[PDB]
RNA sequence: UUAAGUUAGAAAGGGCGCACGGUGGAUGCCUUGGCACUAGGAGCCGAUGAAGGACGGGACGAACACCGAUAUGCUUCGGGG
RNA sequence: GUGACCGAUAGUGAACCAGUACCGUGAGGGAAAGGUGAAAAGCACCCCGGAAGGGGAGUGAAAGAGAUCCUGAAACCGUG
RNA sequence: GUGAUCUACCCAUGUCCAGGGUGAAGUUCAGGUAACACUGAAUGGAGGCCCGAACCCACGCACGUUGAAAAGUGCGGGGAUGAGGUGUGGGUAGGGGUGAAAUGCCAAUCGAACCUGGAGAUAGCUGGUUCUCUCCGAAAUAGCUUUAGGGCUAGCCUCAA
RNA sequence: AAUGCCGGUAUGAGUAGCGAAAGAGGGGUGAGAAUCCCCUCCACCGAAUGCCUAAGGUUUCCUGAGGAAGGCUCGUCCGCUCAGGGUUAGUCGGGACCUAAGCCGAGGCCGAAAGGCGUAGGCGAUGGACAACAGGUUGAUAUUCCUGUACCACCUCCUCA
RNA sequence: AGAGAACUCUCGUUAAGGAACUCGGCAAAAUGACCCCGUAACUUCGGGAGAAGGGGUGCUCUGUUAGGGUGCAAGCCCGAGAGAGCCGCAGUGAAUAGGCCCAGGCGACUGUUUAGCAAAAACACAGGUCUCUGCGAAGCCGUAAGGCGAAGUAUAGGGGCU
RNA sequence: CCGUAAACGGUCCUAAGGUAGCGAAAUUCCUUGUCGGGUAAGUUCCGACCCGCACGAAAGGCGCAACGAUCUGGGCACUGUCUCAACGAGAGACUCGGUGAAAUUAUAGUACCUGUGAAGAUGCAGGUUACCCGCGACAGGACGGAAAGACCCCGUGGAGC
RNA sequence: GCACCUCGAUGUCGGCUCAUCGCAUCCUGGGGCUGUAGUCGGUCCCAAGGGUUGGGCUGUUCGCCCAUUAAAGCGGUACGCGAGCUGGGUUCAGAACGUCGUGAGACAGUUCGGUCCCUAUCCGUCGCGGGCGCAGGAAAUUUGAGAGGAGCUGUCCUUAGUACGAGAGGACCGGGAUGGACGCACCGCUGGUGUACCAGUUGUUCUGCCAAGGGCAUCGCUGGGUAGCUAUGUGCGGACGGGAUAAGUGCUGAAAGCAUCUAAGCAUGAAGCCCCCCUCAAGAUGAGAUUUCCCAUUCCGCAAGGAAGUAAGAUCCCUGAAAGAUGAUCAGGUUGAUAGGUCUGAGGUGGAAGUGUGGCGACACAUGGAGCUGACAGAUACUAAUCGAUCGAGGACUUAAC
């Protein structure tokens, strides 16, 4: 997937 | 916007070369002195060319 | 150009009357230098406007001084001192009505202070 | 004096070494307290009101300890000077 | 009464107003913090300073021993 | 064992919703039937009605994202007499409760809350493992294995007899 | 050498920030004033940014000194520090009145134990009953203090029918 | 305090074009207040509907207007709808109070939901249908006692689907 | 499956092989199916053809006024959304006075090109450039920082269903 | 395809912004062969200098279509670029349709909705300063080693309806105008803006009231507008030309008695190259050059050298903008116009207040192109640029002539 979603 | 490194010593040194503030422009005041900073009135005396104004 | 000051244009209209009237009724005052700058300039129209003596010229300064009591016993207002006393005593000199001398920086914020006189 | 060459000194500030200080509580001494046990004792206190607390009591300001409107205490019997 | 047990980051969490301060509604969790000198003899008095804090003068064996106060390292900050 | 002082639902008792419109059922007077029906005016003021403030909410954008704020602000937006908001006092407790149902919420915590114990759980996994010198010195192969980055025995190393 | 634990000190760096929204001048105190006090203008809120009254906090309230640390600057000032002072009720709210939800619950019914449930009875306001108003007063208390007029419950050494 | 750089944010204008921008009129602009005329397709006849679309608002007098409220009256309030006019580019002159229209999908509707990423076509909803249950009922919470159901009684309760 | 012009006939199989009503759909790979409308131009939209991989009758079918902070198309008005940006106001940014952090950090006197190398170099090799120290800006690199990748795999790990 | 690097993180598509590089060249430039009659063409060479579009559909690259154009070129740079930007699609948590699965659930099948953090330390880039050097200290003017910018083209008229061609059709070359895009400057016009300019107007409050004004309501709103900044406005540029050249075309000529573009010698030849066009440029440590001032003091150190005052000149401080974040630059500091004020003007706005006249009044007219006016000019020392202080050289040694 890769998805950049750092919280 | 993160320092990849830390700042020696010697460039911080190097950086505060110009962090250093001049002498103000102070004369002799006729009236009493000492001293008396150019275009502005004398603090000890209130004088200003030559008149007791304060 | 004139200054802004760091105020709003209506804030800068009401602290330059505010000046202005304070410097009419008590003729020294002591402020920073750029407000001195710019309030000299305003000072002498007003007072340029006190030369005529009509009642024009005393209706454009009614809208510009305020409404301050000036002598006290008296019952005299700011805008009877302009057409009473210092119309009368600038009537010879054209212009120059007031100077400006510095003084030294202020303690609490380094801010150039200055001497404001009618002369 | 000209022309062509060759060198030193330059320090806004900096580097290294040395000297003199400041910050800090490591180290070294040092216990006022702890940790394991040994030889003995003691192993329960309470409705005749327990364990534990709250609120107070000193001439004097708050707290620890002590005491309970008889309140920083009160008797009797001994120790001690 | 004894340790081929510890010595203040160790040893009880707690050598010190410690299950205290503090955190959590609550059950509960839970610190940091010892050392002047033998004796306060804790710097009378003078000067600068509003005071704090200094420099002399005294006490003291030592004042660089002066209230987190024995010794005082290094990181760090300075002056030549 | 501790928690419904946040929040989910329920119970009891209070309180709030500026104003302005649309206009029902029903009734009366007429046209009208033997008696009902139907139509036009007057009265009436029902509605999980309409526009819109307090109040509640979170639809769009922007800013903030070591923020004024561990969820807000600004400009607009939706509901706003009801399946409404809200105060006080209470009840339901974790293999449970509650849920107009999202795997939502139950104290900034949730496909199983938090605290203390079993407990120094276990980890074929990752990281780390503190003084010096000398002598000798590998392997990354085979077999088997719920075995393939683990293990055991052989192979290779070292010391002694 | 564990994204180790604790303590101290650097780098970033004299950098970001100093947290919505009006200040100006003249006098005063003071060692020191843009920030403290007074005065005069000007400005803001005004179904509030006004008055009071709960929950909650608890001394933060008043006076006299003080400025170390805390005021994201300064400070002569403060909700900061030290000394003193201040809260007065039969009528206001609650309790010597009542009860709802809910809770406790003799005897009692169940249950390895611990306990769970439930009559009589009681507790429990957010509700019902109930008697004081208008002025003044201090630096701090006001339908509590004072001056007027009152009202509610209870009792007679008394006087009348 | 003071200079009014770039850039960031909150705003205000802008010639001639206008959605050529963009995934998408997102954002912004515009209309929006009162009175009068008029208002379509469709329809469950209630609506749609403030549909759409047009016109007028300022001030002086005639004017303590006509007409109402109050009072013993004088007198003080609510005051339309018009005729003479007077000004400005502008008249709810400022600030707050809808942008509309046509054709489709889904869900009827009001409502509710992932506190702190998704408000929807999701959930719910009256109606419809099936099934269980004759009372110490069924179904539930509890080992039980006890209780909800319900101080109800098959036109009543529980469960499934729509 | 095969014929015959949905419907009928022959055969296998099952319990029986989709009725009405819809249909390129929130359902259609081919596919932007074909035709028409809308536009100068329409992979979206609308109305029909059936050629329905893989609609379908209470996990309801087909329509449906009103309604929606819903989704998808098309028009009027409107405009800085841009063609194509230009000014003006305020806050920050800039300067000065006062106060003053944080993420990060092996040491660091820290150029460029082409190669080499754990295969993408500030530090290596060859060459080309470059006096020392600052201030205001931009963000290409430092495989930048922030979180022992969430994807994938493994663990004879776990948890929920 | 392999799995070498990264799983104690290398953010992945398509667009926006900014670009740069290679030609296997889309056009423009120069050519060869053509079954090239001319225009238009086909193929193959040399050439990267410049330029290579506005939309409808779809998240789309791609692709189709509309209208142009000289052409709407292929690729690389982490399929360039998210500490530069957006999340429409992929790619979380919700909910549906079709299909599969008894089921929980699944689908490079579809649809609706869905949190994109960072204050720049270093190298890089864009600008601006302070030091020191350039063998004395200064004020100006400069050469250019090097570097950057620019480099594109359409249409019309003549030559000429000529050459050519049965006709239709129709030039190469050479001149002259007018455009598109881009760039550099500046506003005199055309406009925009112009929050200390002028006028109108609404509500409330204030100056005791009328009148006249002030505050607030987005600068309250509306209509204009000086300077400055601006484009959509205006002016200008890519012009004419030299040198060596590429592909080609050749001359004279032998190896090889001929022939021959070549092996020696000479040409001609492109929007490529190096200049002429513009700009920065001696930190060009190789620090250059010309002009003109100041002079060669005092005290120590016997030599080298070091301190104090100063000349020429510059700075601190102040008034300001033609400049500007701050520095810097520029105009100036009392034998002077640097800024403000005053006066007179330019421009803007549009007929001030008061008085009088007409009207019942709202209002209009005259005084009167009036009144007012921010940065725009010219005069004028009225006010401020005061007195002052600081920095700043005594010129090393050889060689040829003096």
């Amino acid at each position: 997937a890769a998805a950049a979603a750092a919280a | 916007a993160v320092p990849f490194r830390r700042t020696s010593k010697m460039k911080k040194r190097l950086r505060r070369t110009h962090f250093k503030l001049n002498v103000p422009g102070m004369t002799e005041c006729p009236s009493c002195g000492e001293m008396k900073l150019s275009h502005r009135v004398c603090k000890a005396c209130g004088s200003y060319n030559g008149k007791d104004i304060n | 150009s004139y200054r802004k000051l760091g105020r709003t244009s209506a804030q800068r209209k009401a602290m330059l009357r505010d000046l202005t009237t304070d410097l009419i009724i008590n003729e020294r005052i002591e402020t920073t230098e750029t407000r001195a700058k710019e309030l000299r300039s305003v000072v002498e129209k007003m007072i340029t406007l006190g030369k005529r003596g009509d009642l024009h010229a005393r209706r454009q300064a009614a809208a510009y001084i305020r409404n301050e009591v000036a002598n006290e016993e008296n019952n005299q207002d700011a805008l009877q001192k302009l057409f009473s006393d210092i119309a009368t005593r600038y009537e010879e000199r054209q212009g120059g009505y007031t100077r400006i001398m510095k003084l030294g920086p202020r303690r609490g914020d380094g801010a150039p202070m200055a001497i404001i006189e009618l002369v």
